[PDB]
């Protein structure tokens, strides 16, 4: 129903063959930009594999949303040399955490017993809060109705939100009727009922408070011994009542192009305590891309712990980290699960972090693209493309510390393929990427450098715009015009002087 | 593929005109029956036909008569109906005509001693036959080189078997051939044995020719001379 | 490569109300 | 050749559908279409949209070479499943006749006019023949000077052809007892029928 802004989560998508012909079949998930996700705006993560008849076959993606309010997630797929296709968007919702609470209130409404002059003034001191979560909705709707016999009420209803305050009117051809105006900001109200009938004000509140992981100490470690490659899972947990957890549920994904090992599955399964749903046998290999391990308790004593190898088939693209999850039988709401990848130690895939606000990452580092000779017909093509919203040349001046994520500062000084910034040169750039790609990006204080990446990776700011260097923002040595004499880069200087001439003044070609 | 058409056979038989007594198809037939076929002069069965489908050079078939109680009186005939890219292009057998390629008319004919070519030899054609698609060759032998088991008679008419479906396999009537059969057929036919060679792919095909020479010629003839005297002498 | 259907040509499935055709 | 065949959709709407034939060694099939992917051996992938309620057609041209190569895997697929319709397809030469005047009666000791234990059954390759397509002879031993007839009536458990001249006449039906019943009038008039273990 719903994730969180900037939560890692496992969504398991299933795939159903309900045919004979075994099938060779592709699997793309899609890039939407409000997601870190195994994809990038160039390449979508895609897995070719089989799946038997009658069959199914789960495929996990995993992903961290990062804008919130509804998103959508497409999953495309295709069989080999045939008619069978399908796709799906289903929209998914990213909350701000914390938990709804509802705050009623209720007034009176008797001019005749609590008014001046017939005249009530009453007003609501916007209820006080704050075990809220900040700039998180907030509705508020304010509710009155007439109690029922001969009554008449003027009623007037002000609020800051606007001057021209609503009024409305009852008497009895409508003392039962619905007199609901809402506001989506609480703040102090300001009803006036004046008249003589009896009326009933109901104002109802709701807003987000709050106090992940409880229940189970939940370790998972990974790693290889060398036989198509091979490496080895290690999963550790332990409830924490005052008791043995009874009718445990152990939940794992396997690494893109994971299966685990018949054998030691096997090994497993053996018992008056473990159990694993029957499963196709290949090669040594279990047709399990999803293996749930159902147990019989799980000590809160010591840490109960089991493994299993896991082998490879195709080492296909990036690979997908794995989730592993716990949870009883007496307690289905567990959220306790944890994510593993042989060289991420967290597991959770990489992403670059400024205050709530959450940006992509590549996983993948980023080296800045080294070239003595450049072909200008070429570079053209390629920084004219679809997805490059803006090509600058720029200086780099500052070169910054913020959480782990490098700040190199930029200044703006051509600029070629005209961004969507109304004005680059203007206020200066923040291009930002994490401590990891510092070598391979090797960027050096006061030189020039030809950039150019896509808007996708801008990083909302506090007046300042920042992009995030990603496996798809393109950085290069603009030789300096004294560097220019020299002969490592004379023809640098040309070739970039000619590119720069012929983009800057006129279109794309095609 | 062709559809003979019941309706008009029906007419012929079932009225007391009846002109047969019987028509049966059958599995690709029209076989009909009746009384007696008369000898003062001719009798005439007559049908509609049509395409049921499309159909690719059909090999033309058989129409043939007999007595019921005495089948040893035949007398069978072919017909057809209507005479006459790349899988069209089946693989049968395949020439190689310009003279002097040089790829291979100087290569070692290593295709030749190669076990599966047991019949390699110099010839001229002589005579071409064609009816109901046999294309065969008379041809007289000359230089032979290699000998298998079938030992052509050297002064003998070898022939030389393929049907139309073919067109690289096309040799020019009395022009000298340089073949290379890998199909034998020895028929001790009584008298004598007569060979028949087919004309298969991985055969071979080349010329050279005779009268006199031609100035480009004496090129290629070079190439042949030599591997003659070699493997004759003894290449292998 | 080349052994599948075309993404152009592949419609995603993208609706699924739960209750609809209220008539 | 040209194979014909007709795919018929009954239902309300439209449905498209794949039809892809599997290939056989013996018969050219004019595309490369051959791909092989996990195991299997098929054509492209059509794409064909046939209308509501009606039929829409289907051709392969196709020609073989094997003398008498068979069988065809057909498949079609459609937005419900996969039919596997499996053919055979019947491969011929041109202009046929069989030689067979050939047979022995063996009979060791000479119980009729002479002792007959030997008999060569030559190899005789027909002037006239159709190149590259195998002579073929089929070879027959059985029990008694009757043999052939039982075997006959007893084999392919039809009552067999028999002979060859088309099924026309009553002549033809009254045939089709005459095997039968002289089996039968020796059957039972030697009293033989132990014979059958059965
Ligand atoms: C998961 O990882 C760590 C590191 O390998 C473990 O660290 C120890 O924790 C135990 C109790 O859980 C302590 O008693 C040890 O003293 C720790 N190590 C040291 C420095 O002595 C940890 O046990 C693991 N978690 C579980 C609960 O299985
Ligand atoms: C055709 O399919 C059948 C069963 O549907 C299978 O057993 C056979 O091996 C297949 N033959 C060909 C020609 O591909």
């Amino acid at each position: 129903y719903s994730v969180v802004k900037n939560e890692q989560v496992e969504i398991r998508a299933i795939l159903h063959n309900y045919v004979n012909e075994d099938i060779y079949v592709r699997v793309e998930l899609l890039y939407n930009p409000a997601f870190c996700s195994a994809s990038t705006k160039g390449q979508r993560y895609r897995q070719q594999f089989p799946i038997k008849a009658l069959s199914s076959r789960a495929v996990p993606f995993v992903i961290v949303p990062l804008e919130q309010g509804l998103h959508d997630v497409e999953i495309k797929a295709s069989v080999q040399e045939a008619l069978w296709s399908d796709g799906v968007r289903k929209k998914l919702k990213v909350v701000p955490e914390g938990v709804q609470k509802s705050i009623v209130t209720i007034v009176k409404l008797d001019p005749r017993a609590k008014g001046v002059g017939g005249t009530q003034l009453e007003v609501i001191k916007a209820r006080k809060l704050d075990d809220r979560v900040p700039d998180t909705e907030i509705e508020t709707k304010i509710i009155i109705q007439g109690d029922p016999k001969d009554l008449n009420l003027d009623i007037t209803i002000e609020l800051p939100d606007r001057e021209v305050p609503i009024r409305y009117r009852i008497n009895y051809e409508n003392a039962l009727l619905a007199r609901t105006v809402e506001t989506k900001l609480n703040q102090d109200i300001t009803v006036t009922a004046s008249g003589d009938g009896k009326a009933t004000m109901t104002i109802l509140t709701f807003y987000n408070a709050q106090l992940v992981c409880n229940k189970f100490h939940l370790n998972v470690s990974v790693e290889n011994i060398h036989l198509k490659g091979a490496l080895m899972l290690k999963i550790c947990t332990r409830y924490l009542g005052e008791v043995d957890s009874t009718m445990t549920i152990i939940d794992i994904s396997m690494l893109t192009g994971f299966l685990p090992d018949a054998e030691d599955l096997t090994r497993l399964s053996k018992g008056v305590d473990r159990y694993i749903s029957r499963y196709e046998v290949d090669n040594n290999m279990a047709q399990k891309v999803a293996v749930i391990i159902y147990l019989n308790k799980v000590s809160h004593s010591e840490d109960e712990c089991l493994h299993f190898k896991i082998l490879k088939h195709f080492e296909v693209g990036f690979i997908q980290p794995g989730s592993v999850k716990v949870y009883s039988y007496y307690n289905l709401d567990e959220k306790c699960t944890k994510f593993y990848h042989p060289d991420k130690g967290t597991g959770l895939l990489n992403k670059i972090c400024i205050g709530n606000v959450c940006r992509c990452a590549g996983e993948t580092c980023s080296s800045l693209n080294h070239q003595e000779r450049i072909d200008v017909p070429l570079q053209i093509e390629k920084a004219c493309e679809t997805n490059v919203d803006y090509v600058y040349k720029t200086k780099l001046l500052r070169i910054e510390e913020q959480d782990g994520n490098d700040i190199y500062v930029m200044d703006v000084l051509e600029v070629i393929k005209q961004g969507t910034d109304e004005n680059p040169r203007a206020k200066t750039h923040q291009y930002i990427s994490q401590r990891k790609c510092q070598e391979a990006l090797n960027l050096k204080v006061n030189d020039d450098y030809l950039i150019w990446g896509s808007r996708s990776d801008l990083l909302p700011t506090k007046d300042k715009i920042s992009y995030i260097i990603t496996k798809n923002t393109w950085i290069e040595r603009w030789p300096h015009e004294d560097e220019c004499q020299e002969e490592e880069f004379q023809k640098l200087c040309d070739d970039f002087a000619q590119f720069s001439y012929t983009l800057t003044e006129f279109g794309c070609p095609t | 593929g062709i559809s003979a058409n019941e309706e008009d056979l029906k007419a012929l038989v079932e009225g007391v005109d009846q002109l047969f007594t019987d028509y049966q198809i059958k599995d690709g037939h029209v076989i009909l029956q009746l009384n007696s076929i008369p000898s003062s002069d001719f009798l005439c069965v007559r049908f509609r036909i049509f395409e049921l489908f499309e159909v690719g050079f059909l090999s033309p078939a058989t129409f043939t008569v007999y007595e019921y109680h005495r089948p040893d009186k035949q007398c069978t005939m072919f017909y057809s109906t209507s005479n006459i890219c790349k899988c069209v292009e089946a693989d049968c057998g395949q020439m190689q005509e310009e003279l002097d390629l040089t790829i291979s008319a100087e290569t070692r004919k290593q295709t030749a001693c190669k076990p599966e070519i047991a019949y390699a030899y110099k010839v001229s054609i002589t005579s071409i036959t064609v009816e109901n698609v046999f294309v065969k060759y008379k041809a007289t032998l000359l230089d032979i080189y290699k000998t298998g088991e079938a030992v052509a008679e050297k002064d003998s008419e070898i022939t030389f078997i393929k049907k139309v479906t073919c067109t690289n396999a096309e040799l020019v009537k009395g022009r000298q051939y340089l073949i290379m059969g890998k199909e034998a057929l020895q028929i001790k036919y009584n008298f004598s044995f007569r060979y028949i060679y087919p004309l298969d792919s991985l055969t071979w095909i080349e010329y050279w020719p005779r009268d006199t020479t031609c100035s480009s010629c004496q090129a290629f003839l070079a190439n042949l001379d030599e591997f003659a005297e070699d493997i004759f002498l003894n290449g292998c | 490569e080349d052994g599948f259907i075309a993404d152009s040509d592949i419609i995603s499935r993208s609706d699924f109300p739960k209750s609809w055709l209220w008539l | 050749i040209q194979l014909k065949g007709t795919v018929y959709n009954y239902r309300t709407s439209g449905m498209q559908f794949c039809v892809k034939m599997s290939a056989v060694e013996g018969i050219c099939t004019s595309e490369s279409p051959v791909i092989d992917h996990q195991g299997t051996k098929s054509s492209k992938c059509v794409r064909q949209k046939v209308e509501g309620s009606s039929s829409h057609l289907v051709t392969f041209t196709v020609l073989p070479l094997e003398i008498g190569l068979h069988n065809i895997n057909f498949s079609l697929e459609t937005w419900f499943g996969k039919e596997i319709l499996v053919k055979t397809l019947r491969v011929v030469p041109e202009g046929v006749k069989r030689e067979s005047y050939s047979g022995v009666t063996l009979d060791p000791r000479g119980i009729y006019g002479t002792i007959s234990r030997r008999k060569e059954f030559p190899y005789r390759i027909p002037l006239d023949l159709v190149p590259k397509t195998e002579i073929k002879r089929i070879l027959s031993v059985k029990g008694l000077l009757v043999g052939e007839i039982l075997s006959a009536v007893l084999s392919q458990e039809g009552i067999n052809i028999l002979t060859h001249l088309p099924k026309g006449s009553a002549e033809a039906e009254l045939m089709s007892v005459v095997p039968v019943f002289y089996v039968f009038h020796y059957l039972e008039t030697g009293n033989h029928w132990n014979i059958f273990h059965s």
